[PDB]
């Protein structure tokens, strides 16, 4: 069989930078390497084909090189639109194989998140769960610790988290963390407590409140 | 203008079959050639299937030879997937794709917008749906929706018209075994009480359909 | 030979490895085992497009309103007459009497001789219509 490896799977390069991924063939493919740019929640789109030939409608930015095995694909001055995963593919042999990807991020200067905490709903409440959630919002970078407090009390397995894609606009990312709980354990304490530590904060922010208004 | 369009995905228990269908539109199948390429869920492109026009000569990844059949009804416009005992790495979003041709080839150029796949022996669940009712003069609201099974389930505020501000986070498999997410939107504070929000919930697996309007509590 | 193998609407590719290839546009195979596709016949000028070319079968040519197609695989464009007429070097001249043509196209034909079959004739025949015999 063929097959299609690039390197690396992921980078994070700043707006203007220049990038290079790199694509190995497991056989000589000649020119009949494709490269694709994947945004998420859009269909892939052809930036190059026969190796080294930009498509029409596409930025002279986007360029191509390779013969044989090894393939390049750069980016000469990077755009926040540019996030994306980008993928080479193979047309040498009737059996197209794609390179595992590339997952491309847009570095961009330190964003503090703005932090808002969700008590659980009295809809919620009458069904004997209780859900609390915290929301950090337009943050950069993606790292960051959320320690949910209860009465002081640090939590722990009872808490999810999930991340947004990073804003193609203002290269940012978003954060919401649930914090479950039976309605037993809810009514049983007072103080709900989305203790937030990033880069952009000065020392911890803590949002809460009070069970019962 | 050139249309493709999935439809056939949905849950099936390992060891089952499945049946996927694309339309097209806007073309002749005279030309190149037709593909299904599949995507399981954060991970990479697999290309897994191709048909010539004219002949119908297919091929086939390693990965899904000898399960998986691809197929042209020319008089109906219609590309089909026949999946044979499918297992739980067979979950992905599958897309039909059609070719065109430069530099001396065809490759893959049109893509559908793909119909999710799951591969799992767990029950249809539809979800609840719940407000989070309204820093620096911004002010947050959402909807949590929670214990749905499976994947996918499409929100929108508003119907469609709000866009602006708004994340709707990734679902996440609880310790149940049903998925959980919350869709937000963030607004200027002092903007309050000058428009409504409805988070419009749909998950097409349940018949679920939910308009949830969120106000701030008393 | 491998190439043998490579069906109707694909050539062997020689640029790789001998595969079979889907015919590249405006090409076509009709023929199993090509090793390259033949240029699709360009149906333009007194021409008109009637099949439009695929992979597998080559395009097929019609002529200009008031004309004919002439010959195999529509190599001329004739000019058309009316029913009862006929072509001559010196344009459409009509049938003479005993004689008939049915068609916008072709030669004036003599009319059936009923007597042949032992029948009557019933309608005698026109420039544009045969005779009509009798049982
Ligand atoms: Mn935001």
């Amino acid at each position: 069989d063929i097959q299609m490896t690039q390197s690396p799977s992921s980078l994070s390069a700043s707006v203007g930078d220049r990038v290079t991924i790199t694509c190995r063939a497991s056989q000589s493919i000649s020119s009949y390497l494709n490269w694709y740019q994947q945004k998420p929640g859009k269909a892939p789109k052809l930036l190059i084909y026969a190796a080294s030939s930009l498509q029409s409608g596409v930025p002279s930015r986007f360029s191509g090189s390779g013969s044989g095995t090894d393939f390049t694909l750069t980016i000469s001055s990077l755009q926040p639109e540019d996030f994306a995963t980008y993928y080479c593919q193979q047309y040498y042999d009737n059996l197209p194989t794609f390179g595992q990807g590339t997952k491309l991020e847009i570095k961009r200067t330190v964003a503090a998140p703005s932090v808002f905490i969700f008590p659980p709903s009295d809809e919620q409440l009458k069904s004997g769960t209780a859900s609390v959630v915290c929301l950090l919002n337009n943050f950069y970078p993606r790292e960051a610790k959320v320690q949910w407090k209860v009465d002081n009390a640090l939590q722990s397995g009872n808490s999810q988290e999930s991340v947004t894609e990073q804003d193609s606009k203002d290269s940012t990312y978003s954060l919401s963390s649930t914090l479950t709980l039976s309605k037993a354990d809810y009514e049983k304490h007072k103080v709900y407590a989305c203790e937030v530590t990033h880069q952009g904060l000065s020392s911890p922010v803590t949002k809460s409140f009070n069970r019962g208004e | 203008e050139v249309q493709l369009l999935e439809s056939g995905g949905g849950l099936v228990q390992p060891g089952g079959s499945l049946r996927l269908s694309c339309a097209a539109s806007g073309f002749t199948f005279s030309y190149g050639s037709m593909y299904w390429v599949r995507q399981a869920p954060g991970k990479g492109l697999e290309w897994v299937s191709s048909i010539s026009s004219g002949s119908g000569s297919t091929y086939y990844a390693d990965s899904v030879k000898g399960r998986f059949t691809i197929s042209r009804d020319n008089s109906k416009n219609t590309l089909y997937l026949q999946m044979n005992s499918l297992r739980a790495e067979d979950t992905a979003v599958y897309y039909c794709a059609r070719s065109s041709y430069y530099g001396s080839y065809y490759s893959i150029d049109y893509w559908g917008q793909g119909t999710l796949v799951t591969v799992s022996s767990a029950s249809t669940k539809g979800p609840s749906v719940f407000p989070l009712a309204p820093s620096g003069g911004t002010a947050a609201l959402g909807c949590l929706v929670k214990d749905y099974f499976p994947e996918p389930v499409t929100v929108s505020w508003n119907s469609g018209a709000l866009t602006s501000g708004v994340h709707t986070f990734p679902a996440v498999l609880q310790s149940s075994g049903l998925y959980s997410l919350s869709s937000v939107v963030t607004v200027p504070s002092s903007s309050l009480g000058t428009q409504t929000y409805i988070c419009n919930v749909n998950h097409k697996p349940s018949n679920t359909k939910v308009d949830k309007k969120v106000e701030p509590k008393s | 030979d491998p190439c043998s193998n490579c069906p109707a609407g694909t050539f062997c590719d020689n640029n790789r490895n001998q595969i079979c290839s889907p015919c590249p546009p405006n090409s076509f195979s009709s023929a199993g085992g090509q090793r390259t596709c033949d240029i699709c016949r360009q149906c333009k000028g007194v021409f008109r497009t009637r099949k439009e070319c695929s992979s597998t079968s080559n395009a097929e040519c019609d002529c200009t309103p008031g004309f004919h197609c002439l010959g195999a695989g529509c190599s001329m464009c004739e000019q058309d007459c009316k029913q009862g007429q006929e072509l001559t070097k010196k344009g459409c001249k009509d049938c003479s009497f005993g004689t008939f043509n049915d068609q916008k196209r072709g030669i004036c034909r003599p009319w059936t001789d009923c007597s042949l079959d032992g029948k009557s004739v019933l309608v005698q025949g026109t420039k544009e219509r045969d005779v009509v015999c009798g049982p």
